[PDB]
RNA sequence: UUUGAUACCAUGAUAAGGAUUAUAAAUUGAAAGUGUUAAUAUCAUAAUCAAAAUUUAUUAUUUAUAUUAAAUAUGUAUGUGUAGAUA
């Protein structure tokens, strides 16, 4: 315990300056928004990768038969609607009814940043080459 | 001696009547406020008002209350005994010895003894016996 | 059959031929409160309208009376019908109401089998009546008493509602909870969902001819507890 | 499911009986309770924790409600909530203070009764001696502080101090 | 303390790097208070229900002369944009001004618009040991 | 004032003095800014009687009134100070550096205890205690059976 | 007509820190002193009741099926489990 020693002054000139950083951050932080809006809604709107996991049941399965039956006859225009986006289709799936308990015990479905990538994703490099100037917490493409 | 305005209360309190915290002298002022018995400030409101007339005169009659008092005997010779009894909780002042009157009377035919003994203890010996009569 | 203090009919005080003050109409407070035996200030409480325009009470038509001063009859406090159970005789009903049944077939003029009847007339010399409406409840003047001068704001500033929701709101579920509102949400109903036949019947095979599985007539409570 | 609760009023019935709502709402009037129409009917759970005799922390009631949202700042937790008023916190508001003797009397009151007089406090008495010791050797590494300066600075017409050497 | 930047440095120790219940720290510094977010921009570090009213403090309570700065959980409305009355907030150095009106602005609180910890430095709060060990971090060029 | 004739060695005790006031001044506020605040958040008919435009505009007024109570004590009480009514020394309720039943700070605490001042029974550092409750669950447990006895072996009326 | 615990010189007192009294009916935490405490005074009101400004040796964070609802609550560092040095 010795006595704190005493803080320098402020600085001359600094309000002056720490006013006008904060101001233009202000306004960068604007453009900033906005953007990340139109990119939030961008990915809200367009297509992604198909979010269940093909390596196991009852997925993996020839995509003649089974589950993409099921998919290709009944389910098909609302996969389509919500854009295969992770949430709306495994819900969908739990209210086709027709695999009923399954979805989220037998079936495995991707890990939330590989099931994000946009729809046509080749390499999975893709993850880590989306846009990081925009602040949509991954949401973005 | 403190007096408290009730109409008048600002923020900026020119009589000082308030318990300010860190003023000079606020000390033992404080710890006196920490003191005070279980009814204090109600005790404080009700006998620095409400108190007996130099004359021998009840402090019975007042301009602001009197319809109050009014209404509570109309109510009780209709005979709404629980209409009255709520409005006799509003009463800010003691009531006259005619409101004790009538709301006996109206516990007479339904037999309400019980009722009437409480009505008539409350107006005797705790608001000086207005209730005697 | 006694009566509770303050019927749920509201006393109304017509202007009409009133005093001789004009035998034409009615037209100061402090004569309306001297008719009725109340103050002027709760005869002005009750009427907003009336005090807004202004007190000469100028064009308005009627006055209300402070709670106070209403007074319950047997034929406003007391229910003047019956209803008919499934099994009911004209015994089981007289039963009921405590009246000979000679007194309750006069009223409703010598019926004799009432499976054909929703209500029953009762009878005055019926013992135990229904009332109207539960006595414990508060009157809704007393509540409004409560509220006179919002009540007269109201008319003034024209309000007719106060919107709680922006216009599109229903369009974003997850944004606007109230907080009263709890999770999980409520989907909305299905028309045939309940059960199997019913489904089958509306949406799979459209010629099955029970549409639903039998219900049984008592009340069956799914959530239970 | 997904259903609409359902009532079957007692008239309609091939025979009548009292139904179980109806109750409910009886014992609702008598037992003034709120009734929260909103209340989901999927969430019935009991406090595992507290509820089964199986943790060793069982207590036989609903210990916490299961809510995961659940906040000090909702209307229905205002109604149901313990006001301060009278618990410990107003005991610790008057018992716990800096003398604890100026909880049971004004200090100046005992003082005056016990001894003949007020008694300062232990440290001002130890300030208090001390100078008169210092004072009687060394003089003038002194200051005069006063509340009020008036007394000092126009002293009455007699009060001529005596020298000092 | 071993700097006092204000009274409490002298008042306060610092216990090391101690530990304290959860969202119990005793002073209230919040530097995530702006920490942009599109997705959630109306539910982050605002009010938890859009039908909540406005605080106490977009609203003048009493009888004032006038204040110096309006509180920062003051909400920006419309108005604060339009009327071009003056609008400050307490932050450090001294007084952040919102002279450049926006109505992106708009339904968020001050909190949220200023930015608590600033990239900028100053080097003459900084004495040369502060100065070294914001050299080492890598913030100030030398 | 301004360290002139001072009579305790601690100025600070008097913050102490100062606390005790704000949780009076709760007292005095409590009921009225809860039943304020319900009142302003509710969503749902407030009852039978007040409904639609009238409920609207009288949760409107009710908060509007509230705001209007110039010191009305609103700060939650896990952000007031605990301060040592003996020494002044100030520690973070819930931490170790606090002690609830005596309401001192860990300094005056050992100090009391050691001293012989406090009675309180020394038991072994490392364990639970002597106390059955605590043995059980810990520290939770043991609010959980006070939660109990106070309220919960009541059928209120 | 008085002057110290103050932002300021103004003595005391409790921490941490394993290195050879062992098994039976038995404890793996110590005195050598770690801000706040009692005789040296002779610059100054600096103390939380909210919503706040990182430089300080002395601190065990959640690492890939599903991820922001009530007091406001953390946007950043994917890189072959990979230096030196440490617990
Ligand atoms: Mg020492
Ligand atoms: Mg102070």
């Amino acid at each position: 315990w010795a006595k704190p020693k005493k803080r320098p002054k402020v600085g001359q000139g600094f309000h002056e300056k720490a006013q006008k950083w904060r101001e233009e951050y202000l306004l960068d932080r604007h453009r900033a928004l906005a953007d990340s809006l139109r990119a939030y809604v961008e990915f809200s709107t367009s297509k992604r990768v198909e979010p269940w996991d093909a390596r196991f049941k009852p997925f993996d399965r020839i995509e003649k038969d089974g589950v993409y039956v099921l998919m290709r006859y009944m389910m098909e225009e609302k996969l389509q609607l919500c854009n295969y986006h992770h949430r709306p289709v495994k819900r969908l799936f739990c209210n086709i009814g027709l695999m009923g308990p399954q979805i989220t015990t037998k079936a495995r479905w991707k890990p939330y940043r590989f099931a994000t990538n946009p729809a046509g994703t080749s390499k999975a490099e893709r993850m880590y080459q989306r846009d990081k100037t925009v602040y949509t917490h991954g949401h973005n493409d | 001696p403190a007096v408290v305005d009730h109409d008048n209360i600002t923020v900026e309190d020119p009589n000082r009547v308030g318990l300010n915290a860190a003023t000079l002298d606020c000390r033992g002022r404080i710890y006196r406020w920490l003191r005070r018995g279980p009814f204090f400030q109600v005790d404080n409101y009700f006998r620095r008002s409400v108190k007996l007339n130099r004359d021998g005169t009840l402090p019975t009659d007042f301009v602001h209350e009197a319809p109050l008092m009014r209404k509570i005997i109309r109510l009780a010779h209709r005979g709404h005994l629980k209409a009255a009894c709520e409005e006799y909780r509003r009463v800010t002042t003691v009531p006259p010895v005619e409101v004790y009157r009538a709301l006996t009377a109206c516990c007479v035919p339904g037999a309400k003894l019980a009722d009437a003994v409480s009505i008539f203890e409350d107006g005797d010996s705790k608001l000086f016996y207005v209730s005697r009569d | 059959r006694r009566l509770t203090s303050f019927g749920a009919t509201p006393l109304v005080l017509p202007l009409k031929t009133t005093s001789a003050k004009d035998g034409e109409r009615i037209r100061t407070w402090e004569e309306a409160a001297a008719i009725l035996d109340c103050t002027v200030e709760e005869l002005q409480q009750c009427n907003g309208h009336a005090a807004l325009t202004y007190q000469k009470k100028e064009s308005e038509t009627e006055l209300v009376a402070p709670l106070s001063c209403w007074t319950s009859t047997s034929e406003s406090e007391f229910s003047p019908v019956e209803r008919v159970h499934a099994n009911d005789t004209l015994v089981a009903i007289a039963r009921r109401l405590q009246c000979s049944e000679e007194a309750l077939r006069a009223v409703n003029d010598g019926i004799t089998d009432v499976s054909g009847l929703d209500f029953v007339r009762v009878p005055p010399e019926a013992r135990r009546p229904r009332r109207l409406v539960e006595p414990q409840l508060r009157p809704q003047a007393a509540t409004d008493a409560l509220l006179a001068r919002t009540i007269a704001e109201e008319e003034t500033f024209k309000l007719k509602s106060i919107p709680h929701l922006p216009q599109n709101a229903e369009r974003f579920p997850h944004e606007y909870h109230t907080p009263t509102s709890r999770f999980p949400p409520t989907p909305s109903e299905t028309p045939a969902t309940q059960d199997w036949m019913a489904y089958t019947a509306k949406y799979l095979d459209k010629q099955f001819t029970i549409s639903a599985e039998p219900a049984p007539v008592y009340n069956v409570n799914k959530l239970w507890p | 499911g997904v259903h609409r609760v359902g009532y079957t009023h007692p008239s309609t019935l091939p025979v009548p009986c009292a139904q179980r709502w109806d109750l409910r709402l009886a014992r609702a009037r008598i037992f003034q309770e709120y009734i929260e129409e909103k209340a989901p009917g999927a969430w019935q759970l009991e406090d595992e924790r507290s509820m089964s005799p199986e943790f060793k922390t069982f207590t036989g009631y609903p210990m916490r409600d299961m809510r995961p949202g659940y906040g000090q700042n909702l209307p229905d937790y205002i109604m149901k909530k313990r006001l301060p008023n009278n618990t410990h916190y107003e005991l610790f508001a008057r018992r716990d203070i800096p003398n604890e003797d100026n909880a049971m009397y004004g200090k100046y009151l005992y003082d005056m009764t016990v001894h003949g007089t007020s008694l300062p406090s232990t440290y001002r008495m130890h300030k208090d001696i001390n100078k008169a010791q210092r004072n009687d050797r060394k003089l003038s590494g002194n200051r005069f502080k006063v509340l009020c300066s008036s007394g000092a600075k126009n002293p009455p017409s007699g009060w001529e101090p005596i020298p000092d050497a | 303390l071993k700097i006092a930047k204000s009274a409490f440095g002298f008042y306060l120790a610092r216990r090391g790097q101690r530990k304290y219940p959860f969202l119990r720290r005793p002073h209230i510094k919040n530097t995530h208070s702006m920490n942009p977010s599109a997705p959630y921009f109306w539910s982050f570090m605002t009010a938890k229900s859009q039908m909540a009213f406005l605080p106490e403090e977009n609203y003048i309570t009493g009888d004032w002369t006038g204040k110096f700065f309006v509180s920062k959980r003051q909400v920006y409305t419309l108005q604060h944009a339009t009327s071009g009355a003056k609008v400050r907030v307490k932050s450090f150095p001294s007084i952040f001004e919102f002279n450049s009106p926006s109505r992106w602005n708009i339904g968020k609180e001050m909190n949220t618009l200023t930015k608590p910890r600033m990239d900028l430095i100053d080097e003459q709060m900084l004495t040369k040991k502060q100065r070294l060990d914001y050299v080492r971090a890598g913030l100030l060029p030398k | 004032m301004r360290h002139i004739g001072q009579d305790v060695p601690k100025r600070h005790t008097h913050f102490v003095l100062e606390s005790r006031l704000m949780y009076e001044k709760s007292f005095r506020d409590c009921w009225l800014h809860s039943v304020c605040r319900a009142i302003s958040q509710l969503d749902e008919p407030l009852s039978k009687t007040v409904v639609g435009t009238h409920q609207k505009m009288l949760q409107r007024k009710v908060t509007c009134f509230q705001y209007n109570q110039y010191g009305l004590f609103k700060t939650p009480y896990y952000r007031l100070a605990n301060v040592d009514r003996y020494h002044a020394v100030q520690g973070v309720a819930g931490t170790r550096e606090w002690v609830p039943y005596v309401n001192v700070s860990y300094w005056t605490m050992n100090k009391m205890v050691r001293g012989g001042n406090l009675l309180v029974h020394r038991v072994h550092y490392t364990g639970w205690g002597t106390d059955s409750h605590l043995k059980k669950g810990g520290w939770e447990h043991r609010w959980n059976k006070v939660l109990q006895r106070n309220v919960l072996q009541y059928s209120r009326i």
